[PDB]
């Protein structure tokens, strides 16, 4: 398959900024008929993808002139001369010269905000869940920027990876921060074999991880 | 005005055959140069198959053994079959048009959501998340083990909307789980009641869970 | 090296 590599995969911008997205193909997108079938699509939340550019650099009717495409062979670029808020979303390059027709992974055009430390909260299993026979330990990591963050669970001071599932909100519409949940699901039997439960968050806003714990018995 | 519209079964069990239909208006597949393709977005975008006015057919080679595309130009419809579905076929499926004189996906359908799962309809268990002993107070509700999507969560019947984060659902053993957090002043809780309201229409569930200290 | 159709 022709691999379409987009750089970067996340692009934080301020409104009004110029923005550029690279798409490099693993083989030339030139077709035997001489055309280069490289297209760019924008997908907004709750919408089907919409066509922006076709054959490298031809803007589709109705697409604002702040969008342009360029390149040739294996090297392509989408440029936005000034980013408007309505432009935020996921941009895909796409080649239709070779079978299978292939998309890039998507580049999320997102807002820059001020760096912000996460607020971390840990919760033990509720008495209702414990009576019911299960044990979920929940950690919220809320309102941080940038979106890059590491979460580590420890049980009795030892790293635990099995049974952890994470989920993320989209960028906040008020302050441009991100939030995430991390949930450790144990059997009640497992839960009742261990005492200390810890959620640790590492984020660029501090050298030291944010550590929140509880003890099962307290 | 050109439109395309996908239809499918909504939910299927693993091993069943998926039958998708694309119905369209404002153009005809009989028109020289017309084509229609299928693209899906699994839980980025992946092109599946494509068919032309003259019945020429193209497939993603990695998926060919499971795919069959066909047309009925009179009915003005295109069909896609995917045999032996499994959980990875859970996705939104789009159909989209191209023409030799407008050779790009200008027109897409709205998409049809497909979930492939062996789960049965299951109501959520709703659990309170109250802080232990170890300024602003963050509370939450854990909505665990439901099927199918969706659930909705509000706080105090929607009167409490500021400082709320409701996370997307994830799958654990074929059942969905999500949590919602709400952050309020320490002067608010527990002086005032804070209750999460969870609805899961597939199981007729409307449940309120008051958050109380542990 | 299968090409997609464009004519």
């Amino acid at each position: 398959d022709v691999l379409m590599t987009q750089t970067p995969l996340s692009l934080p911008v301020s409104l009004g900024d110029q923005a550029s997205i690279s798409c490099r193909s693993s083989q030339s997108i030139v077709h035997s008929n001489g055309n280069t079938y490289l297209e760019w699509y924008l997908q907004k939340p709750g919408q089907s993808p919409k066509l922006l550019i076709y054959k490298v650099s031809n803007r589709f009717s109705g697409v604002p002139d702040r969008f342009s495409g360029s390149g040739s062979g294996t090297d392509f670029t989408l440029k936005i001369s000034r980013v408007e808020a309505e432009d935020l979303g996921i941009y895909y390059c796409f080649q239709s010269s070779h079978v299978p027709l292939t998309f890039g992974a998507g580049t999320k055009l997102e807002l820059k905000g001020a760096d912000a430390a996460p607020t971390v909260s840990i919760f033990p299993p509720s008495s209702e869940q414990l009576t019911s026979g299960g044990a979920s330990v929940v950690c919220f990591l809320n309102n941080f920027y940038p979106k890059d963050i590491n979460v580590k669970w420890k049980i009795d001071g030892s790293e635990r990876q099995n049974g952890v599932l994470n989920s993320w909100t989209d960028q906040d519409s008020k302050d441009s921060t991100y939030s995430m949940s991390s949930t450790l699901t144990l059997t009640k039997d497992e839960y009742e074999r261990h005492n200390s439960y810890t959620c640790e968050a590492t984020h660029k806003t501090s050298t030291s991880p944010i550590v929140k714990s509880f003890n099962r018995n307290e | 005005q050109v439109t395309l519209k996908e239809s499918g079964p909504g939910i299927l069990k693993p091993s069943q055959t998926l039958s998708l239909t694309c119905s369209f208006s404002g153009f005809s597949l009989s028109t020289s140069g017309m084509s229609v393709g299928w693209i899906r977005q699994p839980s980025g975008l992946e092109w599946l198959a494509h068919i032309w006015w003259d019945d020429d057919k193209y497939y993603n080679p990695s998926l060919k053994s499971r795919l069959t595309i066909s047309k009925d130009t009179s009915r003005n419809q295109v069909f896609l079959k995917i045999t032996s579905v499994d959980t990875a076929d859970t996705a939104t499926y789009y159909c989209a048009r191209r023409t030799t004189t407008a050779d790009y996906f200008a027109y897409w359908g709205q998409g049809t959501t497909l979930t492939v799962s062996s789960a049965k309809t299951t109501p959520p268990s709703v659990y309170p998340l109250a802080p232990g002993s170890a300024s602003m107070v963050t509370l939450g509700c854990l909505v665990k083990g439901y099927f199918p999507e969706p659930v909705t969560v509000t706080w105090n019947s929607g009167s409490l909307s500021s400082g709320v984060h409701t996370f997307p659902a994830v799958l654990q053993s074929d059942l969905y789980t999500l949590s919602s957090s709400v952050t309020v002043p320490s002067s608010t809780w527990p002086s005032e009641t804070v209750t999460c309201n969870v609805a899961h229409p597939a199981s007729s569930t409307k449940v309120d869970k008051k958050i109380v200290p542990r | 090296d299968a090409e997609f159709r464009h004519d």
